[PDB]
């Protein structure tokens, strides 16, 4: 029967092609030809904070715009204060092997994981003053490559076991684990509505997941290399996608294909990080080559160069408001641009 | 001719001195001090060319002052600064290059000490004692720099005996005790590094130390040299004119320390080579 | 300026600590443990004493180790490799019961990030190999062998094949042979950790 | 054996073969619609002014 | 005394 | 829980010295600014001492400064000197934690008692006593010399609570954030110089008195106090 299931599957495929290409009436570079350039978008730096002594990892927003946490390597989450460039917190991890961090949307949680295939879930309004470890979450195989907070109950991680999971921080149990990637899984990004979310994994592949019924809704192709980023549209009706193949390639859910691709021939490095401006009009990615290239999401075109730092860049992210944006390199200093 | 033709040698080196050690003090600072980060290996270098940046930013005053006369139209609280701060730089240099020496043979005789106890708190702490001891020993030049005369930037020296016991002092502490502390160090290194253990960096090795020490010789000899030479006896005899003639020779080779140090020292790193090729 | 005095004091606090934590732990030793499958890393990394990333210290001669074993990590090696980039030595170890590993071993030698950093080698089971040898010829697992069958030419043969792998002129790869039932592992380490640290200050200086 | 992995497969592919789509040119319309209307509101895209910048 | 050129 | 349990008073002949030392048990004291505020037999709070984390910078009142001297184990000592009649007083231990979004004031101490035989910002609460029935609305107002908006956008007029019979309450802390464990009815307003703090739904467990205190600089200044008596 291993015959029948083959063709099943080839037909399968060829349907779906087949489907995703009638619907390719026009491309997105041949409808927004007409709109005006944003020109030149020369950003320059307003603070650069010089906390941490090795690699820095990782590096989340909180939702007030206000304060940042950076993972480094060197086992410290230090919590950041953007405006005065004050330390506000150090927090000891006992993994140094960290590779991924979190602030929760409410500000009372920190997450925190890496080669110790754990998460831990550190309080930061503790009554005693000094913050503690609420939760360690066990249960994956592989390392834990991303993590990011439904609410404060829930955290769904990705993770190197091919699966990523929804998770309890209440009674530390999967309560849905999601399947189908057959690689490393170390890119995840949340939905603006906290319902949906994407994870590119490292067979050159994006799924689209459904929180509740935990079941893969759609797969995207195109890559052809492991996807080390992703992260939503604004509205949250499509999403980018950056690879180790020097591309960063933008889809749509409800068109359920490729739009664009943001290549540039003398670019070989890889991307390791894919964010958006508020209003979805620019596309910040972040090359191994040292430096960050500002994209017209709607035009295919680099508007600026965000050079500065001395080695690769390791994270990108930009404000709830979109009044800044962060990038935090390999050379132990992150900075703010504006 | 208004300049005797040591005069003029001395000015033509002065300014092709002063011009190319700013560029490579400069650069060198420049590129240690932003672009990279402070580690154990980069704070000597980091200390010793800051020394040679002041030295060869000092260099112009004595262009200024070697043209007409010297009467030292700038002041009396100039005239008591400079020199010291010019001697400051100087003398910081040669104990920097001292102490590069001393760590550098530590390193390789006791790897289990500076690996365990040496880290750049430690070097910033003996950097510190080392511009120290350079203060405490420019101290005499700051009590006696004067405008004394004035009618020419005069030393105090209220033969002197003063006299016998500044420039012994200058000498010794200057010349022959890092001499042969260097001399020490890098023969014990050059020693130990013939032990077969060192296949691949002996040769190199070997022509550092000799540069090294040879750049210091053929520089500062002739500083200490005629410094004792012109003190001993009427400078009446033709040997007195002679030396007094060699005088500014003798200055200008000891400033040209200043800006053959940077090359020899800091340019030898593969990173740092990289980082000051990728900065130029 | 009202308590944001208090605030900046605070951040100053914490920042000294920072520095003094970064201090005392750059004082550290850090090896990186590699090799196959039941290779021996699991007997070498008991013998000197106390489903993630392992990590074993001790401290031998005035020189505190770490051992990070990283042989449960069943995923691409690829995607975290790079952690290690400043690890001063790879302890890298090989069966001699059983060609499995001298591919591993040619991965890990010309990547980019290990361009520097020593190898040291540790062979196990010589008294398994001897016997394999007496039982088997050597020649199975390498056709191209043209030599005795013996122990003594076997080894050199095997480290001859191992040590080839090398195409930087800047490291060195030292090697040792090991019988299960010897102590020597601890000084074996120890010599060659001291001669790495050595030629890296050196080589820092620029005086290498 | 592999009959479960298949049959899962079959399954996986017969469920994401049947999503609604909607034509590329409406995606592409909406997307512009969306940077159009929030253009203002936007300060990466536009200077602002060290008034009103929080980091200046 | 006569004049001294810097340096010494 | 977190505890701070002091002693050290008792009846004081006229420049004798005393000490009173402060015991803390269940929070980093080492990462703590521990501060001292006493009340009179009959009149309001009034600042005494405080001393940062790590012994940095220490400040002493005007009434206080030369004679009295603060010292830090988990243990806080005032070193007490030459006691005159005004320092009769009910001495209590306050921590405090400085950062950004940080609650000053927050936790109170049980207490001592001692029986002994111009630019700081005068606060002013002109209403002494208010008598208000349960379920019904009320207003506890207060005002300052100076405005208390600083350039950064934060006021900073810390509510106090004064419970009959306990150790006073942080309530409303930067005169418009709520204390943790304080019930949702209290909410505190004002703008630039006059502040307002508005209790809904009156309850038989918020009668008592409250207290106005200026923290935009030293010295801490407080305020009269306004009794919410029952009916």
């Amino acid at each position: 029967e291993l015959d029948q299931l083959r063709q099943e599957a080839e037909q399968l495929k060829n349907q779906i092609r087949d489907a995703r290409k009638a619907c390719a009436d026009a491309t997105l570079s041949q409808i927004t030809n007409n709109i005006d350039p944003v020109g030149r978008i020369q950003m320059r730096t307003r603070r650069t904070l010089r906390g941490h002594l090795a690699k820095i990892y990782a590096m989340h927003w909180g939702t007030d715009s206000r304060l940042l946490v950076s993972a480094s390597q060197d086992g410290k989450l230090i919590i950041w204060d953007s405006y005065t460039t004050n330390k506000v917190h150090a927090i000891p991890l006992r993994s140094s092997w960290v590779m991924t961090c979190a602030y929760a949307p409410s500000g009372n949680y920190v997450a925190c994981g890496g080669l110790d295939n754990i998460c831990s879930i550190y309080n930061l309004k503790t009554r005693e003053g000094n913050v503690r470890v609420s939760r360690e979450l066990a249960g994956h195989t592989g390392y834990l490559s991303c993590c990011r907070f439904l609410d404060d109950n829930q955290i769904v991680t990705s993770s190197g076991d091919t699966t990523c999971a929804l998770w309890d921080i209440e009674t530390g149990q999967q309560t849905t684990t999601f399947t189908g990637h057959t690689g490393d899984v170390m890119s995840l990004s949340l939905a603006p509505d906290t319902r949906l979310f994407v994870s590119g994994a490292c067979d050159a592949s994006a799924k689209l997941w459904d929180v509740r019924e935990g079941m893969c809704r759609q797969t995207f192709t195109g890559h052809e290399s492991d996807i080390n980023a992703i992260c939503f549209f604004p509205n949250g009706n499509a999403f980018a996608t950056g690879s180790d193949d020097a591309t960063c390639r933008l889809f749509d859910l409800r068109a359920d294909q490729e739009l664009m691709t943001y290549s540039h021939d003398n670019i070989i490095c890889g991307i390791t990080s894919v964010s958006f401006s508020k209003s979805g009009r620019l596309l910040l990615a972040g090359y191994d080559d040292f430096n960050c290239n500002v994209w017209d999401a709607l035009k295919a075109d680099r508007a600026g160069v965000l050079a500065g730092h001395d080695n690769r860049v390791s994270c990108l992210g930009v404000t709830d408001d979109g009044m800044a944006v962060a990038t935090g390199s390999w050379d132990s200093f992150l900075k703010i641009w504006n | 001719p208004l300049f005797q033709p040591q005069d003029i040698a001395s000015m033509v080196i002065l300014g092709l001195t002063c011009l190319l050690g700013l560029l490579g003090n400069g650069l060198v600072l420049w590129v240690a001090g932003v672009k990279m980060k402070t580690t154990v290996n980069t704070v000597w270098f980091l200390h010793l060319t800051l020394a040679d940046f002041l030295c060869c930013l000092s260099l112009p005053f004595s262009l200024a002052h070697l043209i007409l006369q010297g009467h030292w139209p700038y002041g009396l609280f100039l005239c008591k600064l400079i020199p010291s701060i010019i001697i400051l730089n100087m003398f910081a240099s040669v104990f920097l290059l001292t102490a590069i020496s001393l760590d550098r043979c530590l390193i390789v005789h006791k790897p289990i000490w500076c690996q365990n106890h040496r880290n750049v708190r430690t070097a910033f702490a003996i950097c510190g004692c080392v511009w120290v001891v350079a203060f405490v020993m420019c101290v005499p030049v700051f009590v006696y720099r004067d405008l004394f005369i004035m009618d020419i930037c005069r030393y105090n020296f209220d033969v002197p005996t003063p006299l016998m016991a500044i420039t012994i002092t200058r000498l010794v502490v200057g010349f022959l005790v890092p001499f042969f502390i260097m001399v020490i160090c890098y023969s014990l290194i050059v020693f130990r590094m013939r032990k077969t253990n060192f296949t691949k960096s002996r040769n190199k090795t070997f022509r550092v130390a000799v540069a090294v020490v040879t750049v210091f010789f053929i520089c500062w000899t002739p500083y200490h040299l005629v410094g004792v030479l012109l003190l001993i006896t009427d400078p009446e005899s033709s040997l007195g004119e002679a030396v007094m003639s060699w005088d500014h020779m003798s200055i200008a080779l000891a400033s040209a320390n200043s800006c053959f140090n940077p090359f020899l020292y800091a340019l030898l790193g593969k990173d740092f080579r990289k980082k000051a090729r990728q900065s130029i | 300026s009202a308590e944001e005095r208090a605030a900046l004091e605070r951040s100053k606090a914490i920042e000294k600590n920072l520095k003094e934590d970064g201090i005392s732990a750059a004082k550290d030793v850090k090896l990186l443990l590699l090799g196959a499958d039941n290779s021996g890393k699991s007997t070498i990394v008991k013998q000197m004493k106390i489903t993630g990333i392992v990590e074993t210290h001790f401290t031998f001669k005035n020189l505190h180790f770490r051992l990070f074993d990283v042989g449960g990590q069943r995923s691409e090696r690829k995607k975290w490799i790079h952690c290690f980039e400043d690890v001063t030595a790879i302890i890298f170890c090989v069966d001699l019961s059983d060609h499995e590993s001298l591919m591993l071993f040619d991965s890990i030698c010309n990547n980019k990030f290990f361009i520097d950093t020593s190898i040291i080698l540790f062979l196990n089971k010589k008294d398994l190999f001897g016997e394999k040898i007496k039982k088997s010829p050597l020649t199975i697992c390498f056709p191209e062998y043209t030599g005795p069958n013996t122990y003594e030419d076997a080894a050199a043969y095997i480290q001859a094949q191992f040590e080839s792998k090398n195409r930087s002129p800047n490291k060195e790869i030292y090697c040792h042979m090991t019988c299960a039932t010897d102590t020597n592992n601890a000084q074996v380490i120890f010599d060659a950790v001291t001669d790495i640290i050595i030629a890296n200050n050196l080589r820092g200086c620029g005086l290498y | 054996a592999s009959i479960a992995q298949a049959r899962k497969l079959v399954e996986q592919l017969k469920m994401e073969a049947n999503i609604d789509r909607i034509k590329v040119s409406k995606a592409a319309a909406d997307l512009m619609a969306y940077c159009e209307a929030h253009a203002k509101e936007d300060p990466l895209l536009t200077p602002v002014p060290a008034s009103e910048n929080p980091f200046r | 005394f006569k004049p001294m050129p810097l340096x010494r | 829980d977190v505890q701070l349990v002091e002693s050290g008073g008792g009846l004081v002949q006229p420049g004798g010295s005393r000490k009173l030392s402060c015991s803390a048990s269940g929070f980093a004291f080492s990462s703590f600014g521990m501060h001292w505020v006493r009340q009179a037999p009959e009149k309001g709070l009034e600042w005494v001492a405080y001393i940062s984390s790590g012994s940095g910078t220490i400040y002493y009142a005007d009434t206080v400064k030369g004679r009295f001297t603060i010292s830090r184990k988990n243990t806080l000592f005032l070193q007490m000197t030459s006691l005159r009649s005004e320092d009769t007083a009910m001495y209590y231990c306050v921590r405090s934690i400085y950062y950004y979004g940080s609650s000053p004031f927050d936790f109170w101490g049980q207490g001592t008692t001692l029986t002994v035989s111009g630019s700081d910002i005068v606060m002013t609460q002109a209403t002494s006593s208010v008598p208000v029935t349960p379920g019904e609305s009320v207003s506890i107002s207060c005002r300052s010399s100076k405005s208390l908006l600083h350039s950064n956008g934060n006021t900073y007029l810390y509510w106090f609570l004064q419970r009959p019979g306990q150790s006073p309450q942080l309530l409303i802390y930067r005169m418009s954030n709520l204390a943790s464990g304080v019930p949702d009815r209290f909410s505190g307003s004002g703008s630039g110089t006059a502040f307002t703090l508005t209790i809904s739904r009156l309850e038989a467990e918020d009668v008592g008195v409250y207290y106005c205190m200026q923290h935009l600089e030293y010295p801490l200044t407080f305020g009269a106090g306004t009794k919410l008596e029952l009916k």
